[PDB]
RNA sequence: AAUUGAAGAGUUUGAUCAUGGCUCAGAUUGAACGCUGGCGGCAGGCCUAACACAUGCAAGUCGAACGGUAACAGGAAGAAGCUUGCUUCUUUGCUGACGAGUGGCGGACGGGUGAGUAAUGUCUGGGAAACUGCCUGAUGGAGGGGGAUAACUACUGGAAACGGUAGCUAAUACCGCAUAACGUCGCAAGACCAAAGAGGGGGACCUUCGGGCCUCUUGCCAUCGGAUGUGCCCAGAUGGGAUUAGCUAGUAGGUGGGGUAACGGCUCACCUAGGCGACGAUCCCUAGCUGGUCUGAGAGGAUGACCAGCCACACUGGAACUGAGACACGGUCCAGACUCCUACGGGAGGCAGCAGUGGGGAAUAUUGCACAAUGGGCGCAAGCCUGAUGCAGCCAUGCCGCGUGUAUGAAGAAGGCCUUCGGGUUGUAAAGUACUUUCAGCGGGGAGGAAGGGAGUAAAGUUAAUACCUUUGCUCAUUGACGUUACCCGCAGAAGAAGCACCGGCUAACUCCGUGCCAGCAGCCGCGGUAAUACGGAGGGUGCAAGCGUUAAUCGGAAUUACUGGGCGUAAAGCGCACGCAGGCGGUUUGUUAAGUCAGAUGUGAAAUCCCCGGGCUCAACCUGGGAACUGCAUCUGAUACUGGCAAG
């Protein structure tokens, strides 16, 4: 298996670098709620594959540049 | 005559253009030693087995006084 | 190199050395690899007073670790010679 | 370390014989027990519950002749152990050489057989003993060194201390002044106007 | 800042050398420390017999 | 500092000096191979190339380059050595 | 078996209830101060100025890499004063060894410190693009030449630190050449890369009779592995502030060169116009992090000394060189601040190594011993080095033991104190009489921490060999700083050894006397203006005890920041009121999803600590075996009610 995850794009214009957003649900440590938390990457895909609103797939991966170590797998839905 | 012990330890001669180092002083000598904490002048120096105090000199008694102010 | 040897841990007058593998470049009593027994200089003749996990000596000495003079010794009384 | 003062006085406080002076006759009185532990010590103090609560751990302290700091950690030692903490305080208490030296009778009151363990005058299995406080475990054999074995002290003391109600947890003998403590004693087998949760919760808050 | 000279009689006086202990005066507003009796220049309070450790005052020759 | 290991500096500076001259020299003949290839002389670029190359492969065993430099240098020159010559 | 444990009280009022602050009882401390002070065991000891530093010590070591002789010894290319085989001069590097020099390895370890660092670190968990001395498994190499140089020598400069010219020499120093794959580059064809010798012994054979030659032990080159170490990447967690809301040009990405051990704006040119931020960027302030420590029933709060892991720093700022490793605590260069030496031309240095001084301070130690043990550096080894370490010195700073006696002793002495003058109390306390001798003291004896190394001798271990060299038995001498060790046994004599706080309530413990809103006390309420249990003394008492108080400090009590676990009509508290973005929350049914949630499994969660059961020091503290624990993170695989997503209502 391929250590994976899910997340929507974000910001389009930047030549083959993508950035994307991983929300995940987490209980507060001391009072209990589960609270929302955005996570942006700097993906990688090789000839712009997607844009913003693409729920995308990504995997970590070698460094390719300052905050940019995560490559472009799949896509899953698209359109607006 | 405080009713304190001291601990030697350094001791030393001034000796003639040299602070030689000792280890041991013997009784008809002088020298100076290192380090003691509340020894003032006219104090002796026995031991405590056999303890003494000796005559202690006297001392002056001053003649001339001035009020002093740290400007 | 990596090396098995005896880290101080009893108490003043009272030792109590832990046969330990290591790299030789720390510090004695400091960081190690592995644990592989100790060795009681006192005890009498009680319950124990040393005790070899003879295959991790014999697991590390394979991969090139050094034994300590002190833990050869050790070693070559425990006997494994018959 | 050890307590030294007047010691029918503390009795008095009491209001009850500690032993404290077992020696021989009286078994108290000719010490005005009681109704005077000072110079107001004719009165009738309504003490609060903090008071009694005090009076009783500090009835038991003077009784085995053990000091607060040394007691506390008998009170923590009895509170980690499992089991009513409460009486098996008493257990460590009744387990120390001294006491069970007392206990043996080979001493005539808990003070002297003290004395007795921190002069080298005792051995449990074997082995010679100084320290009063040496914790005595079951089948373990208290017996009194040759060097002085039986000497004008120790007879009376023997001697008196058979006439005394006698134990249960451990056999004496007398005849080579040697003892064996058999177990430990149960809760059941000591006590008196001695309670415990007074001195257990006394610690406890 | 201020600070109480407990006991009966002191010496002290200004350039008397003294330590400070902390321990306010429910009388003197303002006054939040304590003088120490027999430290340094601040002598003990004369012939005083109980309390001694306070007020700095040695064992009187038993 | 008053410690016979001060002899250490004055070696190290004889090692510098050592270090130092061939070193430039390595260094001067990798400059060679580039001349040509910005020249754009084809046949002189594997002509020096072929004659950095014993340098360079050299100086990584005597271990005052050590191993991957010598790799990469003759490596991607050789990517460009004839990428057009 | 194994984190199984939760107390309240005083104080607002004439009194009451509630509210609410303040205060107290507990535990803890790297403490200090005051009074007092016997021992021992284990432990702790500059928390402030990361302030400056005299002096000594803290890194050396190999003659088995090389030329070598100055000293030390023996032996002397061999000799006197004659003291004929005992000497001390003069010569000889012969051998032991060894000053200085080349070389090698180490100096990047060990040890110190907490300045800097709010994330260039740290903790947990993951990851791909890297190098890695010594130790190691494996395959082959180890050919043949060459140019130099310290030392040294002759002149010559300095006060010194340092040297200056000229000439000569050795090597495992250095550089070609040959050799050249499972190595590097390359699609391949092909190109191309290394190194070193040194010792112990020895039959013949041979010899310029130095050796060659044989053998054995080491060392050198190369490559692929291993092991250990390190570099690099991502995610979540890791203080306070919005009276800091904007930040950003190598900024964010791409391409191509260059670069490093390695991935990368690491660098450079060009091109896109991005990148970060209210899920707190930016900017300020404080801070080394964790294991853990203290408190707490827990959840929490507080904290980061001692031990261990990690990071950073080495007078200050900056920089590289050497090298496997440093941008180097006791290295180099440059600048600074400062100090020191000078024969005035010039030179030298950085205790946050150990000890120690000055200074600051309420406050923190000896200019000690030994490498004997453990462990590190070099060495074949012996050994040498080792202020790491092992010990000792100093301080009640703490924790734990022990002692400072034990028994007996009355119309209950005297003295003091109270008293209604009958007495009561101190008080079995004292004295006296029996008794004991721990610890101190004096004398004897005496474990253990020592395992090893050195000679010898016996073993198809070798090899041409009964040599040399390796292993192991056995044998004989021998290796401790602590050290008058622990511990044991003798000997004398209760002998050397009790204080501090408190006694109005909380709060365990009461009277007289002095004093008279004075002198003073006081944590809180409040005592004192003539019978003060509250001030000061005394008698008596209570509590602790070699310590006791006081202060400083953290948690508790405090449910008084309330997640657990509180409130807002009048006690502090609903915005004057509506509309509304972001956010939080969301009726009802089915399917699906599987993020949250749940279940199981595997790595992992350093050791020490805590806890359980044991074991070892006479006990305990302390030390130690094994477990439980580490309530966590990650991953794979599952479960589908609830939550969330998507589809249709
Ligand atoms: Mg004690
Ligand atoms: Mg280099
Ligand atoms: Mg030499
Ligand atoms: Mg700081
Ligand atoms: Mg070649
Ligand atoms: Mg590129
Ligand atoms: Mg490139
Ligand atoms: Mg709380
Ligand atoms: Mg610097
Ligand atoms: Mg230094
Ligand atoms: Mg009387
Ligand atoms: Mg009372
Ligand atoms: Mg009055
Ligand atoms: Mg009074
Ligand atoms: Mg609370
Ligand atoms: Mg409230
Ligand atoms: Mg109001
Ligand atoms: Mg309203
Ligand atoms: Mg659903
Ligand atoms: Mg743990």
């Amino acid at each position: 298996k391929i250590r994976t995850l899910q997340g929507r794009v974000v910001s389009d214009k930047m030549e083959k670098s993508i950035v994307v957003a991983i929300e995940r649900f987490v209980k507060h440590p001391i009072y209990g709620k589960f609270i929302k938390r955005t996570t942006k990457l700097h993906v990688h895909d090789e000839n712009n594959e997607c844009g913003i609103g693409d729920v995308v797939e990504i995997r970590e991966c070698r460094p390719l540049s300052k905050t940019k170590s995560w490559t472009l797998v799949r896509v899953v839905e698209k359109a607006v | 005559v405080k009713a304190a012990r001291e601990r030697f330890g350094r001791i030393v001669q001034m000796h003639a253009n040299k602070r030689e180092e000792i280890k041991e002083v013997r009784a008809g000598d002088i020298a100076a030693a290192i380090g003691l904490k509340d020894v003032t002048t006219g104090d002796t120096l026995c031991d405590p087995d056999a303890p003494i105090i000796l005559e202690r000199m006297e001392f002056p008694e001053p003649v001339i006084s001035i009020a002093v102010e740290p400007k | 190199m990596v090396t098995i040897r005896l880290a101080r841990h009893g108490a003043k007058k009272r030792p109590f050395y832990q046969v330990v593998v290591a790299d030789s470049r720390n510090a004695r009593n400091g960081r190690f690899i592995e644990r592989v027994g100790f060795f009681n200089p006192i005890a009498s003749e009680k319950e124990e007073g040393t005790r070899l996990d003879l295959d991790r000596i014999a697991h590390w000495v394979g991969q090139g670790a050094t034994i300590s003079d002190r833990v050869a010794a050790l070693i070559k009384e425990v006997n494994k010679a018959a | 370390a050890r307590y030294l003062g007047p010691k029918l006085k503390l009795s008095r406080r009491e209001g009850t014989d500690l032993f404290l002076k077992s020696g021989v006759r009286a078994i108290d009185t000719k010490c005005k027990i009681e109704q005077a532990p000072g110079q107001h010590g004719a009165r009738k103090p309504r003490l609060s519950d903090y008071g009694v609560q005090l009076r009783e751990k500090q009835k038991v302290r003077r009784i085995y002749g053990v000091l607060e700091r040394q007691f506390r950690n008998y009170y923590k030692e009895a509170a980690r152990l499992k089991g009513n903490t409460g009486e098996n305080l008493l257990a460590l208490l009744e387990g120390r050489l001294d006491n069970v030296v007392y206990r043996m009778g080979f001493g005539a009151t808990r003070a002297e057989a003290r004395q007795l363990v921190s002069h080298k005058a005792i051995m449990v299995n074997g082995r010679v003993v100084n320290i009063a406080s040496y914790q005595v475990s079951p089948n373990d054999v208290v017996s009194i060194r040759e060097k002085a074995k039986k000497q004008s002290r120790v007879k009376a003391a023997l001697e008196l201390a058979e006439q005394r109600e006698k134990p249960t947890w451990l056999e004496v003998d007398a005849g080579k002044m040697e003892g064996t403590f058999k177990r430990k004693p149960e809760r059941s087998d000591l006590s008196a106007d001695i309670n415990e949760h007074l001195i257990v919760e006394l610690y406890s808050k | 800042v201020t600070s109480y000279i407990g006991g009966e009689g002191h010496n002290l006086q200004e350039h008397s050398v003294i330590l400070i202990r902390g321990g306010r005066v429910k009388d003197l507003p303002g006054v939040r420390y304590h003088t120490v009796r027999g430290a340094l220049d601040c002598s003990g309070v004369k012939d005083r017999k109980q309390a001694r450790s306070k007020y700095g005052v040695k064992r009187p020759k038993a | 500092n008053i410690k016979s290991a001060k002899k250490r500096a004055i070696q190290s500076e004889k090692a510098r000096k050592h270090n130092a001259s061939r070193r430039s020299m390595m260094r001067t003949f990798i400059k060679k191979v580039y001349a040509a290839i910005e020249a754009g002389d084809k046949a002189a670029a594997q002509k020096a190339f072929n004659e950095m190359q014993p340098i360079v492969d050299r100086q990584a065993a005597k271990g005052l380059i050590h191993k991957n430099k010598a790799a990469r240098h003759k490596a991607n020159l050789t990517a460009q050595i004839n990428k057009l010559a």
